[PDB]
């Protein structure tokens, strides 16, 4: 009966941003006015549709892309933006319709002595296309001489983590990100508002 | 295996000795360390130094010492003050995706 954002928002833990989740949210009511006052949000925007509306609309089904990046980042999370996240690990299209919704999480993402466990792509042949996900962690050739498996100089792999510590800069602090896609399809609806 | 270790052996409680670590593979921005198992025991760790910090054992406080070269992704762990307690196959550690174990060196403390 409920949208399950329970599942996605309280997850005791988040995907790295390189492996972003997806969720499928479907045949359900969804309250967003409950969900903004679900906790204390530091990013809840929406494109192409009307925060404030959300509750009287009707979508076919609802995505939720779930990841942790740090706190500078959280501004690649948005139409036409680059840098290391945009490009490498999550992108969205310039027309992109649905809400970003980030908060801090240094207190369950941190970790005294680091926590390791998120990481992103800092290298990459080419940008990923818009909701595109790349999982791979092939050795990337930065230069001229072929790597053929072994890691150096011009040869890396392409994963780094961010190493969360609680004392960080609220910037290199871990935010948890969920991005909300409400597709329209020529189909009968199954997530509505109240 | 993608950890070498060096050094370890035996020692006389009091003494000291140096274990080192080489990676084949980069853990830049990942953790480096050391875990330790003593016989009929759960291994444990020792010490651990990366971007996210330093970390050591209670035990082995003002004792042990981690030092990391980033640049040849080499760890090393001095051990002063040894003590029989401290006898056990001290293993090299890094994290990256999955853990990474060296082979395993015992170190002895008798008296």
């Amino acid at each position: 009966n409920l949208c399950p954002f329970g599942e996605v928002f309280n997850a005791t833990r988040f995907a790295s941003v390189y492996a972003w989740n997806r969720k499928r949210i479907s045949n359900c009511v969804a309250d967003y006015s409950v969900l903004y006052n679900s906790a204390s949000f530091s990013t809840f925007k929406c494109y192409g549709v009307s925060p404030t509306k959300l509750n009287d609309l009707c979508f076919t089904n609802v995505y939720a892309d779930s990841f942790v990046i740090r706190g500078d980042e959280v501004r690649q999370i948005a139409p036409g933006q680059t840098g290391k996240i945009a490009d490498y690990n999550y992108k969205l299209p310039d027309d992109f319709t649905g809400c970003v919704i980030a908060w801090n999480s240094n207190n369950l993402d941190s970790k005294v002595g680091g926590n390791y466990n998120y990481l992103y792509r800092l290298f990459r042949k080419s940008n990923l296309k818009p909701f595109e996900r790349d999982i791979s962690t092939e050795i990337y050739q930065a230069g001229s001489t072929p790597c053929n498996g072994v890691e150096g100089f011009n040869c890396y792999f392409p994963l780094q983590s961010y190493g969360f510590q609680p004392t960080n800069g609220v910037g290199y602090q871990p935010y948890r990100v969920v991005v909300l896609s409400f597709e329209l399809l020529h189909a009968p609806a199954t997530v509505c508002g109240p | 295996l993608q950890l070498v270790e060096s050094g370890g052996g035996l020692v006389q409680a009091g003494g000291s000795m140096r274990l080192s670590c080489a990676a084949s593979i980069s853990f830049s921005s990942f953790p480096m360390g050391w875990h330790r198992q003593a016989p009929g025991k759960q291994r444990e760790l020792v010490a651990k130094t990366g971007i996210g910090g330093t970390a050591y054992d209670d035990s082995v406080k003002g004792r042990f010492t981690i030092s990391r070269d980033n640049t040849k992704n080499t760890v090393y762990l001095q051990m002063n003050s040894l003590k029989v307690e401290d006898t056990a196959v001290y293993y090299c550690w890094g994290w990256r995706m999955n853990d990474y174990w060296g082979q395993g060196t015992q170190v002895t403390v008798s008296s």
